[PDB]
């Protein structure tokens, strides 16, 4: 029964996404300035 | 718990490029001094955490580097949404 069922579900990979278009603005405007 | 190649294969300097393999992915590297920024050490403790849910989940070398394979494919697919239709 249930061969693992992994934690974390629209929160699990869903999360970072919003984090990840907030950190790649922040990465090119510190190298141009 | 049974072990296989990956386990005696997998080393702490692997660990360390499995991660350097996760950051060019997410980010493209323009000077090695970017590695070394506080908002650039923000995903790599997203990318620090991964690797251990394969340890855990994965039993076989072609599964455990195919996790974190697909979501340096998966977080592709984030960046061209603000490219293509910029949403």
């Amino acid at each position: 029964g249930s061969p693992g069922y992994p934690n974390g579900l629209l929160s699990g990979d869903e999360d970072f996404s919003s984090i990840a278009d907030m950190d790649f603005s922040a990465l090119l405007s510190q190298i141009s300035s | 718990g049974v072990r296989k190649g990956w386990h005696e294969h997998v080393t702490q300097d692997l660990r360390s490029h499995l991660v350097h393999k996760l950051v060019q992915a997410i980010f493209p590297t323009p000077d090695p001094a970017a590695l070394k920024d506080r908002r650039m050490e923000n995903l790599v403790a997203y990318a620090k955490k991964v690797e251990g849910d394969m340890y855990e989940s994965a039993n076989s070398r072609d599964e455990y580097y195919h996790l974190l394979a697909e979501k340096i494919y998966k977080i592709q697919k984030e960046l061209e949404e603000k490219r293509r239709s910029r949403l």
